[PDB]
């Protein structure tokens, strides 16, 4: 690497890490979606 | 009487008198790869992607607008009727715009199906392609027409079966584009089915842009229940949420077509 | 020299020796 | 917080998920990404995108530039150009 | 082949036939089979040009009330054919032949000619808004290969200098001599005639028994 | 586009004439594949008869079983069509 | 052979030189047995058409007789009609423009003789938009003749009644074609429509109608006045009569003669207009018809001669008989290349072949001319080319592609050095 | 390289992936360009053939060179977009250089 | 507009529960013969495969495009 130095892109990290996955910094796996149906919530004005 | 007896490749199929060719072809049950030719929407021959060779003739007939005639034998597979598509395929795909992996009518495309069957492998076309400004045509349809393949089943659409009479042809050339002249927004019910109908995916459904394709679609055949004429239509639902609700056809309630509020 | 209402004022004009429309 | 908005609401229990962990998202958001690169001001009515770097870009698509009031923008970069 | 509407082209601009225009536009549609008005698209429409030569989309839209017929009908028409400005137009607007025929005998240098002596580049016009000079395509008259077509008029079988001339005439002046100027009449043999040369024949000639 | 040598079809479709002439009471149908495979079709009860006269036949020696297979197709009154491929 | 008389020749003010008004008309004695031909009937004048051999003398030439006749079969109670397209649009062609603006009345007259024999309730002349000055010319002979009772009602004595009236063109090659025109009349887009719905059994206005070339019309009457035989014999067996030539380009006296068709092209150019420029060795290739049809190179041409039926023996179409010449002195790949522009800017778009192919071949031209292009794309044109040809709705992508097939057919060695140029100094 | 995710979610990486491991739902974004909601590649699920590298048209979706990633419970093997995105960051480097060395290949 | 999907009757039985999965979001089905959708060339022989297998039925009769008459003549009509 030193000898031909690789591409920066102004994104790629400059701190690499090793595997987190003992340490609390591992994924914890989670949907990326938002909510889809949507619910009527309740009129909070008494009737 | 009034049967006249053709011959798609000598199978002697009988037709009324004035059935087209490529209706010849489809009793016998062989399908005329095809645009621009839509059931419910006159004959124009734009594409001319329909060029058959009836036998013992100089050249290729246009299926979906050729009378048929007695005798007649089609030679739809003949080694001339697959230079006259694998020749027009082409020029189609010349022109066009290579965003397929963007074009939502992925799977859903007549013209790389047409043309995984009907068309060659590779291309010819070293020189540069056109574009076409799009369209703000209204808030349910997304004119992407760099797309168009100038097949005028819209502007017939929007003429015949709805009568809008406002998408229409603009000039000559390469540079045809079928968009309105003025931006005036193709605000009518019925408006969606062009949609359904555009067999590129030029102008395709705002909505549902970008959230499916159609391989997952799991369609689930049902109801209209928005309005009493009771139209029969295909819920396309993906994991459990409908994605698309698209017309089925039922010749006495809604052939082929639905509301715009039902979709 | 004519002038550029020629070919229509002129067909006017002929619209008298028009026959009947169909 | 992610690309999308997706935050657990504050009653949520996959929220227990974070408990004692990170959730992983990544600071460097394309949204806003692509805003910063400029709009290229091409000088011909139709240009094309070929996704930089050829066969190790996106598939060539020709935009055109002929609406003066927008720019176009590739549907795979991103990027705009305005003649 | 897109209006977005612009201040000085869009409908704010009215437009009506003048009176005697929409005379003009009855006569028209009575050529055509009664039922049939929408026929008259092509003829009334350039009626609108010689009324106004911008033709805006204004003018489109009366030409659809005036013959009944949709919008849309009226914008494919003016979008297809070429000899409708849709723009504004210059007031001489030249239009040089460029075809194969009018080239091999050197039409391009009176297109060059044009560009500097207009002072101003093919697709453009001048300033004065006088003079538009486009690169028109066949407009006939090929025999007399050099020809460009100013307005209405046929300028014909013209050497480079000639039309320098013309152009003079037409910026200081009116009606410059419009046709071929150039010693032959019309399409004969430019040294004489091969044939034709005689008298013309008498009525009745060799004429069959009834 | 695969070379095919017509040689074969040939062979292979004598061949099948003369299973199909010997074991009529069977053979229902004898058909060749456009790749050269042939494919006796026997009855059921044709299973013994076939088999053996293939095994042990001079103009015929069919020792070994490559394979036995059923494909099953719904729609058949029959499902299954127990395939036996031989050497 | 050739050699005309002027005596035995059509249009006598032809180049002027005699009033195109009535009077001049009058001495021409162009109006002498009208009444009497109309008195004769549809059937009679039909018949005389066939018996004259005259083909189409427009684009593609169909036997004149045959065709009018398609509509000599009886009213279905919708009016019949006359079409007589005076587009004049094929690169080359000035040979209308001449009876139209020189002798108008010849085809008023060939108008009424043409109407009677198809029956027609009326004719429109589609003279093109660009001539404004020569469509005055045509309904100030039009008026004259009405004025005399010449034509309209009691046509010149005949209970026949039949109105002719003008049309404008708007500067569209392809208004010219047969079904396009009549959408033009109609009103529409000038799209063509397909032949299955044949142009007499769907008119104009879906009332029977037909097209001829403004010539073909103009003959008519005089073909009736000297007889099919006079005329019939002129021409070679079935080539027949006598076409105009219009040369331009490359000759040193280009100019409209009317010659007995069937006349060797090398004489053309010699005896009527005038030498090759530069003397007949400085010939590198003409193309006879106009713009539509292939160029033909020297060694072919003094060989064969102006004839429909010579011509497509030489794989070339007499056409509109427009010939231009081209000599040592160009670019042919860049001559051809401007034809494809001339088709670019020009087709309607209407059909896939011809949409993307004109402008496919445009592009390609364009690179052959600079030599970009290198030699295998040579023989790729051929094959784009003849996809064109057979797959378009109207002929004009039949056009399209002959002149690219023509320049691939005798140039194909120029165009590989020109391929050869460009990669020498990279 | 200016920072806009390859993936245009066209999801035919989804259609050849073997083994149905990855999910993709997509949605046009704010910017109204086409992009991925979730993007799940189940790598417990994953075979490793290699064929999504292959399948993608802007080659977002990289088969990359680290394989050491062995992880203490299995929800760690489930990767979201955000991982994913995130591996793509760190290893991007080395994954540019790996697809100029081979692309002439493919 | 192909029509080489419509060609051979398919049974597909009754779409189930599709609950959504609390860690990755994922679709959940709890439905085994969900996915399940057998092909049968004629609706006699499916009707058959319901009977002995003991699943309940309710066959939808074929509905095929009606013929319709066309004609580029038409469209260029005198009065339409
Ligand atoms: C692209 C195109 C342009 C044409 N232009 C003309 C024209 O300018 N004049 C003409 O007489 N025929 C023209 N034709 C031929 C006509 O369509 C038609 O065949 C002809 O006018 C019939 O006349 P005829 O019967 O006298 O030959 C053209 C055809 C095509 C395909
Ligand atoms: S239409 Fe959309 S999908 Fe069909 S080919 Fe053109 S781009 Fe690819
Ligand atoms: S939009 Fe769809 S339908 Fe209308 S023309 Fe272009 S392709 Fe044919
Ligand atoms: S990864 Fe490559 S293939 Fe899968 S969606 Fe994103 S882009 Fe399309
Ligand atoms: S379907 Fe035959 S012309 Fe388009
Ligand atoms: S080419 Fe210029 S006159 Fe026909
Ligand atoms: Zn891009």
């Amino acid at each position: 690497p030193t000898t031909n130095p690789p591409t920066a892109r102004k994104f790629i990290w400059t701190n690499h890490k090793f595997n987190v996955s003992a340490t609390p910094e591992q994924y914890v796996p989670y949907s990326t979606t938002r909510k889809k149906i949507h619910e009527w919530v309740p009129p909070s004005t008494p009737y | 009487s009034n049967l006249i007896e053709v011959f798609v490749d000598g199978q002697s199929v009988m037709v009324e008198p004035g059935t087209t060719v490529l209706q010849a072809c489809e009793k016998v049950g062989m399908q005329i790869p095809r645009f621009c030719y839509h059931e419910r929407l006159s004959v124009a021959g734009n594409c001319r992607m329909c060029l058959v060779e009836i036998e013992k003739a100089p050249k290729v007939v246009a299926a979906c607008a050729m009378p048929v005639m007695k005798g007649w034998n089609i030679l739809t597979n003949s080694e001339k009727s697959k230079k006259a598509r694998e020749g027009v395929m082409e020029f189609l795909l010349a022109n066009h715009p290579l965003d397929c992996p963007i074009c939502d009518q992925g799977g859903e495309c007549d013209l790389q199906d047409q043309s995984m069957m009907f068309g060659s492998d590779r291309s010819r076309f070293l020189e540069g392609k056109r574009a076409v400004e799009d369209k703000n045509i209204g808030p349910l349809v997304k004119t992407i027409m760099t797309r168009c393949i100038q097949c005028t089943r819209c502007i017939r659409f929007a003429s015949e079966i709805a009568g809008v009479d406002d998408l229409g042809t603009t000039g000559r050339g390469n540079d045809m584009q079928v968009g309105t002249y003025i931006e005036k927004m193709f605000m009518s019910e019925l408006s969606g089915n062009v949609i359904d109908i555009c067999p590129v995916g030029a102008l395709t459904s705002k909505p549902y842009a970008f959230t499916a394709r159609p391989w997952e679609t799991r369609k689930t055949e049902s109801i209209d229940v928005m309005d009493a004429v009771g139209s029969n239509i295909v819920v396309s639902t993906r994991t459990g949420e409908v994605m698309r609700i698209l017309p089925r056809m039922h010749e006495d309630i809604n052939e082929e077509w639905i509301s715009d509020k039902t979709r | 020299d004519y002038n550029t209402y020629t070919f229509l004022d002129l067909n006017l004009d002929l619209s008298k020796f028009r026959l009947p429309q169909p | 917080i992610t690309h999308t908005g997706q935050v657990y609401d504050e009653k949520d229990y996959r929220r227990v998920r974070f408990v004692d962990r990170q959730k992983e998202v990544n600071e460097n958001f394309a949204i806003d990404l692509i805003a910063q690169q400029p709009v290229n001001e091409v000088e011909h009515r139709i240009i094309a995108c070929d996704g930089g770097g050829g066969a190790l870009g996106h598939p060539k698509v020709y935009i055109n530039l002929d609406k003066e009031t927008k720019t176009g923008t590739c549907g795979y970069c991103g990027l705009q150009f305005k003649q | 082949f897109v209006h977005r509407d612009t201040p000085e082209n869009n409908p704010d601009t009215p437009f009506d036939f003048t009176p005697e225009n929409y005379k003009r536009i009855e006569a028209i549609v009575k050529n055509y089979p009664e039922g049939h008005q929408a026929a008259a698209v092509l003829p009334v429409l350039d009626l609108a040009q010689r009324q106004n030569g911008w033709l805006p989309i204004s003018a489109m839209n009366k030409v659809a009330e005036v013959l009944q017929v949709p919008p849309m009908r009226v914008y494919e028409v003016a979008t297809f054919y070429t000899m409708y400005n849709r723009k504004p137009v210059g007031k001489y607007h030249i239009q040089v032949c460029t075809t194969t025929p009018c080239m091999l005998r050197d039409s391009d240098s009176i297109l060059e000619t044009l560009q500097r002596k207009l002072g101003i580049k093919v697709g453009e016009t001048t300033p004065d808004k006088l003079f538009t000079l486009i690169e028109v395509e066949c407009l006939g008259a090929c025999v007399n290969a050099p020809m460009v077509q100013i307005n209405d008029n046929y300028y014909e079988d013209l050497t480079p200098k000639d039309i320098e001339e013309i152009i003079d005439e037409l910026k200081a002046g009116k009606v410059p001599k419009p046709g071929p100027r150039s010693g032959r009449f019309c399409c004969e043999p430019a040294g004489g005639l091969t044939s034709l040369t005689e008298p013309p024949k008498g009525p009745g000639f060799g004429v069959q028994a009834g | 586009v695969r070379p095919r040598s017509d040689v074969t079809h040939k062979q292979l479709s004598a061949f099948g004439e003369y299973v199909a002439e010997i074991l009529p009471k069977y053979v229902q149908q004898v058909q060749v594949s456009c790749l050269d495979e042939l494919e006796i079709c026997i009855h059921p009860d044709g299973v013994i008869p076939t088999l053996t006269f293939l095994r042990d036949h001079t103009n015929a020696q069919f020792k070994s079983l490559a394979d036995l297979t059923a494909v099953d197709v719904p729609t058949r009154q029959n499902r299954f069509e127990i395939v036996y491929n031989l050497l | 052979f050739g050699s005309l008389k002027d005596e035995d020749r059509i249009f006598t003010n032809l180049y002027g030189r005699h009033d195109w008004r009535l009077k001049g008309a009058l001495r021409r004695g162009d109006w002498y047995k009208t009444k009497e031909i109309l008195l004769k009937g549809p059937d009679w004048i039909l018949g005389e058409m066939k018996t004259s051999g005259l083909r189409g003398r427009g684009g593609a030439g169909f036997p004149t007789g045959l065709k009018w006749s398609f509509m000599n079969k009886p009213s279905d109670g919708r009016p019949k009609y006359l079409v007589v397209n005076a587009d004049e649009g094929e690169p080359g062609t000035c040979k209308d423009r001449e009876i139209m603006r020189h002798d108008p009345h010849k085809l008023v007259e060939g108008c009424l003789v043409g109407g009677r024999a198809m029956g027609a309730r009326a004719a429109y002349i589609y003279i093109r938009g660009e001539f404004y000055n020569e469509a005055s010319n045509l309904q100030v002979a039009i008026r004259e003749a009405y004025e005399a009772g010449l034509i309209g009602k009691n046509a010149c004595g005949s209970d026949y009644d039949f109105d002719v009236f003008v049309v404008r063109g708007a500067g569209a090659y392809i208004c010219g074609e047969e079904t396009a025109l009549i959408e033009s009349i109609e009103g529409k887009q000038g799209k063509p429509r397909l032949k299955p719905p044949f142009p007499a059994d769907v008119g104009v206005f879906g009332c029977p109608t037909t097209v001829a070339n403004v010539e073909t019309v103009a003959v008519s009457p005089t073909i009736c006045r000297r007889g099919g035989t006079w005329f019939a014999g002129f021409g070679r067996e079935r080539n027949s009569g006598t076409k105009l030539f219009n040369i331009s380009g490359h000759v040193n006296h280009p100019c409209t003669v009317e010659e007995e068709m069937s006349v060797p092209l090398k004489e053309l150019i010699e005896k009527h207009a005038g030498g090759v420029t530069g003397g007949w060795d400085n010939l590198l290739a003409v193309i006879p018809g106009g713009s539509s049809t292939p160029l033909i190179p020297k060694s072919v041409c003094e060989t064969v001669l102006m004839d429909f039926d010579a011509l497509v023996q030489a794989q070339t179409g007499l056409g509109t008989a427009a010939v231009i010449v081209m000599d040592r002195s160009t670019d042919i790949v860049k001559a051809i290349a401007r034809l494809i522009e001339f088709y670019k800017h020009e087709s309607c778009g209407q059909c896939t072949p011809c949409r993307e192919g004109v402008d496919w071949m445009n592009k390609v031209m364009a690179r052959f001319v600079k030599g970009d292009a290198r030699p295998a794309e040579i023989d790729s044109l051929w094959e784009i080319s003849k996809q064109i040809e057979g797959h378009t709705i109207c002929a004009l992508g039949d056009g399209a592609a002959w002149p690219v097939q023509g320049l691939i057919r005798h140039f194909r060695p120029e165009l590989e050095d020109r391929m050869q140029r460009f990669a020498q100094q990279h | 390289p200016s920072g806009e995710e390859r993936c245009i979610a066209c999801k035919l990486c989804e259609a050849i992936c073997p083994a149905q491991a990855i999910t993709i739902e997509a949605e046009p974004r704010a910017d109204g360009s086409r992009r991925t909601t979730r993007y799940d590649i189940d790598m417990t699920k994953c075979i490793y053939c290699g064929f999504c590298q292959e399948a993608c048209p802007v080659d977002a979706i990289v088969e990359g060179p680290n394989f050491e990633f062995s992880t203490e419970t299995h929800e760690e093997l489930l990767y979201n977009k955000e991982k994913l995105l995130n591996n793509g960051d760190k290893w991007e480097a080395e994954i540019a250089a790996n697809i100029q060395a081979d692309y002439l290949y493919r | 507009s192909g029509v080489n999907n419509t060609k051979k009757w398919k049974m597909e039985f009754d779409t189930r529960e599709r609950w959504e999965n609390p860690l990755m979001g994922w679709a959940s089905t709890a439905d085994p013969l969900s996915n399940m959708v057998l092909t049968f060339s004629a609706k006699e022989d499916a009707i058959a495969f319901a009977e002995k297998n003991g699943w309940s039925y309710d066959v939808e009769e074929k509905k095929v495009p009606k013929p319709k008459s066309k004609s580029y003549g038409a469209n260029f009509s005198w009065n339409k």
